């Protein structure tokens, strides 16, 4: 971000933009948990 | 000498004086950007967005010259060049195509122009003419005034021109429709097309409108064609579902017709959308003579024509060839230079259609 | 006068923009109607909360 | 007589204020007003200058706040300062010195307040690195010139001249009050100190330094031995070898020889 007067740079800023991004990674999936699962066991242990 | 580069002017006597230079250095010229979403907080500080198209779009006020009794969703507003406030609300456009789909006037078109189908035209007067002239009858009796009838008769053959007798002794603006007019390479604004159509029709003194190939536009959903040429799936349920019947209608009546009527909706067919079906078929006996009764006004002939023989030297034939074999005789007296057209030139004028066209 | 001077210089006629994020070294990102990109260090009249980027 | 070509003058004080106050609203057309006196016929001068907060409706006759202004003048007469307002100034970010049509109506306000009031238009964001813009205007063929003073100056610039004399406004030339007490008061700020002027800078910068333009100068050297090998009497071309030898040999001793003497110098004044 740069000065509007004399344009030299007033700060970096943190790398890249975008509102989708945000809202693909500002929304909640609740309270879950491993135990809340059905019982796949294996298949969850493998995911982990 | 220099040549002129087609800039134009008026002569000195035409222009100026001080009201020119005072005009220009006192008023502010308005630029052009559409309106939005007034903001309303509480109606009396209002705000409005606008749009500078390729420009910008800012939030903006009124100049207390104009009221919001004046302003709505787009509306075409004009502000000033530095602080954009509100000026002027501009008149509509032209570009939405209505214009093109407008006869706007009591068509050219009387109840005896039909050929023969008189009855037709008549049993449709019921629905729609009856039903806004003659009202004591209908509500008393239990059901509000009906507005919508369909037409389906022979190719192509005179159907439309019902319409415009109708709309004459109705006194009604006429609109005319066909599906292209719902289409563009642009999809989605097909459907709205419809919906502005009805919109700037209620914005009329009440209005007529009518559709043909109603088939190819109240015909159902195909699902196995599986895409193609596919925009009728997204535009056609937004007449058959957002047009209205008898009870549901506004101010404004509206008229279909097609020459194929085994493949429309029975949405279409149903109420909310018709009152009343008529059929027709190709002129009788009666109507092709009727027809060039008609036509004897439509040329300057030797009217001491046999029209009674010339109807049945036709054999089953449409109406509208009737018009053509009429102009036909005139191209009988074109080729031949004659001031006036004559029955022989009738009679060889039928047999071009009645020979050539089915020798 | 604090909030007479905030009225009497909210202008009237403004811009018009999307939101983008926020940083704290609180100071916001904005996308012009006109395409244009600015970095306010201070988002203004409105709280945080009220904003979605 | 008449007034003419004439002549204003702004005090240094004054002019501080005029860039202060522009740097400060970038965005907008900051204004404010000038304290000073109609001194006689043929010049004016300004002493002491007030900026006063924004308006909503910028540059205007209603951006000045009586209240505001009248305890600001009362104030400042207080303290030593009786002069009047003869003139109001505002600046004009991204362009030149010329009036739009809110100034010229809001500058005709003041020559209809006493008698022959001057704007003075300020752009703050290209008057920079040592470069200034300002000018004084005022409105109504000016009154017969008596002398070559106005001849001197450039004439109206393409970008004043558009909004120039047919607004039936003209320039006048600016002229600042300076003083010796001033002079060497601003100098000062500059003015190097002793224990400034005799630092070392850095021996293995000075070796940076010297580098820096050795290399270069053994590609100068390749490149004299081009120049002088084109002796054929060709077209003008000073480039290449021919100047750029002579200037980095000029900062190259001199870099050397001060740094040496400072600390020759040194070397004799600390034991
Ligand atoms: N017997 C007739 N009387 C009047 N007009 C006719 C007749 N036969 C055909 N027409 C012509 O038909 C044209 C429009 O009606 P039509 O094409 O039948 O509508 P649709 O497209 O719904 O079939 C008019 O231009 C009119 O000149
Ligand atoms: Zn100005």
């Amino acid at each position: 971000a740069l000065d509007m007067t004399t344009l030299t740079i007033m700060r970096y800023l943190p790398r890249e933009v975008d509102p989708l991004v945000y809202n693909m990674s500002h929304e909640d999936p609740g309270n879950v948990s491993y135990s809340e699962i059905g019982g796949l066991s294996e298949q969850i242990r493998e995911l982990r | 000498g220099i040549k002129e580069s087609d800039t134009g002017l008026a002569p000195p006597a035409l222009w100026d004086l001080a009201a020119d230079k005072q005009t220009l250095q006192s008023e502010q010229p308005l630029q052009v950007a559409r309106c939005t979403k007034i903001i309303n907080a509480d109606s009396e500080d209002p705000k409005y967005i606008i749009n500078v198209k390729q420009f910008a779009k800012f939030v903006v006020d009124l100049s207390d010259q104009v009221a919001p009794t004046d302003i709505e969703e787009g509306m075409r507003v004009g502000v000033d060049r530095n602080k954009y406030q509100i000026h002027i609300p501009l008149p509509p456009i032209a570009d939405p195509t209505v214009t093109m789909m407008q006869v706007e006037e009591k068509p050219d078109v009387t109840y005896s122009d039909v050929g023969g189908c008189k009855e037709q035209i008549e049993k449709l007067r019921e629905v729609v003419e009856t039903p806004l002239l003659h009202p004591e009858r209908f509500v008393n009796l239990g059901i509000e005034p009906p507005k919508g009838v369909l037409l389906f008769g022979p190719p192509g053959t005179g159907k439309t021109l019902c319409a415009r007798a109708v709309a004459n002794r109705t006194d009604a603006c006429f609109i005319r429709v066909i599906g292209s007019e719902l289409v563009q390479k642009y999809v989605g604004e097909g459907a709205r097309m419809v919906r502005e159509l009805f919109e700037m029709a209620r914005t009329k003194k009440a209005c007529l409108i009518f559709f043909d190939e109603i088939d190819a536009i109240g015909g159902a959903r195909f699902d196995d064609g599986a895409g193609g040429d596919n925009e009728v799936q997204r535009t056609m349920l937004e007449l058959i579902n957002q047009l209205d019947g008898f009870d549901p209608r506004g101010n404004i009546k509206v008229l279909m017709a097609t020459n194929r009527p085994d493949t429309l909706d029975p949405a279409l067919m149903r109420p909310g959308r018709l009152d009343r079906k008529i059929e027709f078929s190709l002129p009788d006996l009666e109507g092709r003579t009727h027809i060039f009764k008609i036509h004897a006004r439509s040329m300057s002939v030797e009217r001491d024509i046999r029209f009674e023989l010339l109807a049945r030297l036709c054999p089953n034939s449409t109406g509208a060839e009737i018009r053509s074999v009429c102009t036909e005789a005139g191209m009988f007296a074109i080729r031949a230079r004659r001031k006036i057209a004559t029955e022989k030139d009738f009679l060889e004028a039928v047999n071009k259609v009645i020979k050539s066209y089915a020798k | 006068e604090n909030s007479e001077k905030i009225k009497v210089n909210k202008t009237l006629p403004y811009l018009v923009s999307n939101v983008i994020e926020l940083l704290d070294v609180k100071c916001a990102v904005i996308k012009t109607s006109t395409r244009q990109t600015y970095f306010l260090p201070v988002i203004g009249l409105v709280d945080a909360e009220k904003l979605k980027p | 007589a008449v007034d003419t070509a004439e002549q204003v003058y702004i005090s240094s004080l004054a002019l501080l204020k005029m860039l202060k106050h522009g740097r400060a609203g970038v965005p907008m057309e900051v204004m404010g007003l000038m304290l000073g006196e109609f001194v006689d016929d043929y010049t004016v001068r300004v002493i002491d200058v007030f900026a006063m907060p924004q308006s909503g409706t910028g540059v205007s006759v209603e951006a000045v706040d009586p209240v505001f202004q009248a305890k600001m003048l009362d104030m400042l007469k207080q303290t030593g300062r009786p002069e009047m307002v003869v003139g109001w100034y505002h600046s004009h970010p991204g362009f030149g010195c010329w009036l739009s049509g809110v100034d010229i109506n809001t500058q005709q306000s003041f020559e209809a307040l006493s008698e022959r009031a001057v704007a003075v238009v300020v752009d703050p964001i290209q008057s920079v690195k040592g470069k200034v813009v300002i000018d004084a205007f005022r409105l109504i063929h000016e009154p017969r010139q008596t002398t070559s003073n106005l001849g001197h100056l450039n004439k109206p610039s393409i970008q004043a001249l558009i909004h120039g004399l047919n607004r039936h406004y003209y320039s006048i030339t600016i002229n600042y009050r300076k003083n010796e007490l001033e002079q060497k008061m601003l100098l000062n700020l500059h003015k190097k100190s002793w224990m400034e002027g005799l630092t070392l800078q850095d021996y293995s910068e000075h070796c940076k330094h010297n580098e820096s333009v050795v290399k270069e100068m053994l590609e100068l050297a390749k490149n004299y031995n081009k120049a002088v090998e084109e002796e054929d009497k060709m077209t003008p071309e000073k480039q290449d070898p021919k100047r750029h030898l002579e200037e980095h040999v000029d900062v190259l001793m001199t870099s050397n020889i001060v740094q040496c003497l400072a600390a020759m110098l040194d070397t004799v004044v600390f034991k």
